[PDB]
């Protein structure tokens, strides 16, 4: 980026910049990800595959399109992207599990396998042991575990009103 | 943290447990009040101690505390 | 001359500390 | 004996306690209210006797001590908010 002119640019530049964007996404530094992404020229962000795949992957992650995020594992425009993508998949497994925790008053197992994108009941059982589930007594993971006036804070606010009125 | 006057009135206490009735002192709500002239005099005496530039809201908050 | 501007330092202290709180308590007692 | 929060009595509980039937616990509770030993209301749809006050009862030394601990908790709360109000309004507070 520094030595514009006096240099002819390297064809590997866009690929390696996209790899850096993948690294930033994997480490979950979204602000720095977007900041560096802004460095890429417009048409480079919009057309070049190496810069489109990282940005599209962030778009899918923000939307929740975990299916397409997983399909990125097959997309992989450059094979070197696998390393920074595997850790992102594991973090996304955690994020999907959090979504499942909050939603899904009740969920089964045979379909929860596809939902979590796992391929083995042993992996399913290990992951359930991770964090902790009810194992599906009726084959259903029933993780349905869902006053107190802030009187102190409200009194502080009202006293602030009084003080701001009386310092006249 | 209180008024200087505690008012009591003697009254016979008919105990429910059959103990003999005995005269006892019973509290009555006591407060300090002033005639017009008494208020004038006390205000003159407290002219420099009593703080009146407090504001109604500040005085009420002081009453709450 | 520059340590005379140190005289100006003590002049600044005179304005700042002596007169500000003076006017503050003066207007408080004037409200009273 | 029941606390001040979960003082809702069910017809089954009162019947078991008094060796009466759920069809007579209702009259018993109304008689109690009429004589004035307790204050409250009855919801017969849910068969629950809501209570809010009972005749003052003699207390033992342990009960007095427990009441003293409750009073200590209350006093600590009162002191805490006294300090909070004073500190927060110190400027205006006279």
């Amino acid at each position: 980026f520094d030595y514009k002119e006096q240099l002819p640019e390297s064809a590997y530049m866009h690929q390696l910049l996209g790899l850096n964007l993948l690294f930033l996404l994997s480490q979950n530094r979204v602000a720095e990800f977007h900041t560096e992404l802004e460095r890429l020229p417009a048409k480079d962000i919009q057309t070049n595959v190496y810069i489109k795949h990282p940005v599209s992957l962030e778009q899918y992650l923000m939307e929740g399109s975990y299916n397409k995020v997983f399909l990125a594992k097959g997309n992989i425009p450059a094979e070197s992207y696998t390393f920074f993508i595997d850790i992102l998949l594991d973090t996304i497994r955690d994020e999907i599990a959090g979504c499942i925790e909050k939603a899904y008053e009740k969920i089964l197992f045979t379909e929860a396998t596809r939902i979590l994108f796992f391929n083995t009941p042993k992996k399913m059982t290990d992951y359930a042991k991770k964090r902790g589930w009810v194992l599906g007594p009726n084959n259903y993971y029933s993780f349905a575990s869902q006053t107190t006036i802030p009187s102190t804070e409200l009194a502080k606010q009202v006293i602030e009103y009084a003080r701001q009125l009386e310092m006249i | 943290l209180g008024l200087p006057t505690e008012a009591y009135i003697s009254v016979e206490e008919v105990h429910d447990d059959g103990t003999p009735t005995s005269k006892t002192f019973e509290h009555v709500t006591s407060e300090i009040g002033a005639e017009e002239a008494e208020e004038v005099g006390v205000e003159h005496l407290l002219r420099d101690i009593k703080d009146t530039t407090v504001g109604t809201l500040s005085q009420r908050i002081t009453n709450q505390v | 001359d520059l340590y005379s501007r140190y005289k100006k330092l003590q002049q600044e202290l005179e304005f700042l500390e002596v007169q500000e709180e003076y006017i503050k308590d003066e207007q408080k007692n004037l409200k009273k | 004996t029941r606390p001040a929060n979960h003082r809702q009595l069910t017809f089954e509980e009162i019947a078991k306690s008094a060796k009466i039937t759920v069809n007579e616990v209702e009259l018993l509770v109304m008689k109690a209210l009429s004589v004035g030993l307790v204050k409250g209301s009855i919801d017969e749809v849910d068969k629950r006797v809501h209570m809010t006050w009972v005749q003052p009862r003699v207390l033992d030394l342990q009960q007095i001590k427990g009441m003293k601990d409750r009073l200590e908790f209350w006093c600590t709360d009162v002191k805490s908010m006294e300090m909070l109000v004073e500190h927060q309004a110190h400027d205006i507070l006279t």
